[PDB]
RNA sequence: AGCCAGGAUGUUGGCUUAGAAGCAGCCAUCAUUUAAAGAAAGCGUAAUAGCUCACUGGUCGAGUCGGCCUGCGCGGAAGAU
């Protein structure tokens, strides 16, 4: 899980769900697209 | 709500014991309880199922829209079943049934045999197919999801162990 | 002796990708790791190996009880092998005379001159089970060099008269020339194998393709590594024709007034080219 | 006619009997004979000078079977076959070259007429003049 | 929002055609049928077969959706007896 300040929904099929408070996003197939701070 | 236009019709061969809170549903081969959250309120109206979310815990649409989801999966599990199939894919890997225990042909130096607990009834028709049968629907993937988490979708290959509708991405090389 | 070697299914893979008729005869006795017997199937006999030895024994027994009905269904279908083979063995695979492990070889083994079947043996090289084994079908279904059409040499040019010559000591002298490798010690050297005809020591070898004149030296054996001196070539030695003074991919080493080859197909073409470059000024000379 | 199994309108020129790489897919969807393809077309092929796109469908059936359907060649083609360039459209309304009236318009409507349910012939009429604009191809009668 | 569900089909959409064949990119950017379809969004990809968005055409049978303003909250937030 890469981390950065800023979640930003980048692809296209890209969830956000709240776990455990932190944000981090969920692709489908890019394992690339998902980032966990912010 | 979706859930709230959801009620749940109990059929006969699986039987409810509501002790309140408490409810153990006396089933074909179990019996599957689940002691819910005071967010609930249940009854067995007249044979289909109704609930409701008691008041202070209005967030309880939420704890009880687990419970129609949850009662629903419970008097259909313990009666037909659920298949769990994987697919072992791997080079010199095999699977075979013995009483409750599962082997593990996982190219390691030592062979891995871990016993399995009850609520399953496991076969395996050959090397690279094997059946988990359950009640509950917790316990018919908890089983399943440790075996693929020893051995992951590698994704150069397709190597691993993986699940029976799983369909993985595997890549390619592109450098040597 | 790995996961994964399934002898049946590789066998039966050649039916599918290669397009072959294999039908095997040394089948398989054990799970793989505690493998003892490779099961021959035209004597039913299992052959008991090393306990972990380089070569003790070769105990043969019956067939295993475990595996008491494989080996049925699959001895009836090597009886099958000689009755589409030969046409004479057609009528008692079905009229029922005994088909015995002596008979069914002589029609077999007229089915490797035309190559329709290949003949196949599961076993270990390293673990030691297999290798004693393997020999015996070397003398029964690989051809002997007495066995095979012999040197067959044409003519040159006049007419298309391709004449079998003789297997035996009785013929003009004749070989061929290939695997020429090099030494620091003569310069020269080849690993040449003479089909039939015997050569003294010492001869005016030509290698009539090309219109050169050479001279035999000291003919070397080895036992691939060993230098040993092999001064009578008989009829079927392997050994280095020495002392050639141009030699090329192929061409015949034969006496005159003789029958005389002139074949090379297929020259190849290295295709991957890389450029070689010196270090010192004195290396390019070099 | 069929549904979400395969449905796809593709051919060209039938002067070529291998099938052409992209082509390829179209026959490289259920399992066809690609010789069968060759063998049933050429039947009627021997009533025409090859070299425009001719197009055919193709459709499928359960075990190994397949069919298709026989049309005429379209007039898009039809309109840059008498043109005598097969591309014309580099600058749609900036070029005003080559004329060709209703009358020819019609005559090959009526080879999708006595063809085609669709396609007809008054409605295809501006889109035949449609083709022409994009082209930068003029038209007067 | 999901299961059935056609992805109605003129076309090869050029150019330059080697494939730039709706899926590389610049100019057009009409539509034969419009109760469902654009000369078009990605993946499959040299091109396409596979899988969708397009309208949800038929079922559920009620609410639901994207943004503007504020009350507060979370992440951002790692230091040295």
């Amino acid at each position: 899980m890469k981390v950065r300040a800023s979640v930003k929904k980048l692809c296209r099929n890209c969830k956000i769900v709240k776990r455990d408070g932190v944000i981090r996003v969920i692709c489908s197939a890019e394992p690339k697209h998902k980032q966990r701070q912010g | 709500s979706r859930v709230a236009k959801a009620p749940v019709v109990v059929p006969a061969g699986v039987d409810v014991k509501i002790n309140g809170q408490v409810i153990t549903i006396k089933g074909k081969n179990g019996e599957l309880t689940r002691t819910l959250n005071d967010a609930v309120e249940v009854k067995h109206a007249d044979n289909t199922l109704t609930f409701g979310p008691r008041d202070g815990y209005a967030d309880g649409w939420a704890q009880a829209g687990t419970a129609r989801a949850l009662l629903n999966s419970m008097v259909i599990g313990v009666t037909e079943g659920f298949t769990k199939k994987l697919q072992l894919v791997g080079v010199g890997y095999r699977a075979a049934v013995k009483g409750n225990v599962i082997n593990l042909s996982l190219g390691f130096s030592h062979p891995v045999d871990h016993q399995l607990p009850a609520g399953i009834t496991a076969e395996c028709p050959t090397q690279t197919e094997i059946v988990l049968k359950g009640a509950d629907k917790q316990v018919i993937g908890q089983v399943a999801a440790d075996l693929r988490a020893y051995r992951r979708p590698e994704p150069y290959k397709g190597k691993g162990v993986r699940y029976a509708d799983e369909v993985v991405r595997t890549k390619e090389a592109k450098k040597k | 002796d790995r996961m994964g070697a399934n002898f049946l299914k590789v066998v039966n893979q050649i039916k599918t990708r290669l397009g072959a008729n294999p039908v095997p005869l040394q089948l398989a006795i054990g799970a793989e790791e505690h493998f003892t017997g490779v099961v021959d199937l035209v004597k039913m006999k299992a052959i008991n190996w090393n306990d972990a030895d380089q070569g003790v024994t070769f105990e043969y027994e019956d067939i295993p009880a475990d595996m008491v009905e494989l080996a049925n269904e699959w001895h009836q279908n090597l009886i099958e092998s000689a009755a589409e083979a030969s046409e004479e063995l057609m009528e008692k695979y079905l009229g029922g005379e005994e088909l015995t492990e002596a008979e069914i070889k002589g029609a077999l083994r007229q089915r490797v001159l035309n190559n329709e079947i290949i003949l196949v043996t599961c076993g270990s090289a390293f673990k030691n089970k297999g290798v004693q084994a393997m020999l015996d079908a070397v003398i029964d279904y690989l051809p002997s060099p007495v066995d095979v059409p012999a040197i067959n040499g044409i003519l040159d040019d006049g007419k298309d008269t391709p004449a079998e010559r003789h297997a035996s000591d009785d013929e003009p002298f004749s070989a061929l020339a290939f695997k020429i490798a090099t030494d620091p010690f003569v310069g020269n050297l080849t690993f040449f194998r003479v089909y039939s005809g015997v050569v003294n020591s010492g001869d005016t070898v030509l290698n009539s393709v090309k219109a050169a004149r050479e001279r035999f030296g000291r003919i070397v054996q080895m036992h691939a590594n060993k230098r040993e001196e092999i001064k009578e070539v008989r009829a079927g030695d392997i050994a280095a024709a020495i002392g050639l003074k141009d030699v090329t991919t192929g061409d015949t080493l034969c006496d005159p007034d003789a029958p005389i080859i002139l074949e090379r197909m297929e020259f190849p073409e290295p295709v991957i080219s890389i450029a070689v470059e010196p270090k010192t000024k004195a290396d390019q000379e070099k | 006619a069929k549904k979400v199994q395969a449905y796809v309108k593709l051919q060209v020129a039938a002067g070529m009997a291998n099938p052409s790489p992209p082509v390829g897919p179209a026959l490289g969807q259920q399992g066809v004979n690609i010789m069968e393809f060759c063998k049933a077309f050429n039947a009627k092929t021997d009533s025409i000078e090859k070299g425009l796109p001719i197009p055919v469908v193709i459709t499928v059936y359960a075990d190994r079977s397949f069919t298709f359907v026989t049309k005429t060649p379209p007039a898009a083609v039809l309109l840059k076959k008498a043109a005598g360039i097969k591309s014309g459209s580099g600058k749609p309304n900036k070029d005003k070259v080559g004329k060709i009236s209703r009358a020819q318009l019609q005559e090959i409507a009526q080879t999708k007429a006595a063809d085609m349910t669709g396609a007809d012939i008054e409605a295809m009429t501006r889109s035949i003049e449609g083709t022409a604009r994009s082209m930068g191809l003029v038209v007067e009668d």
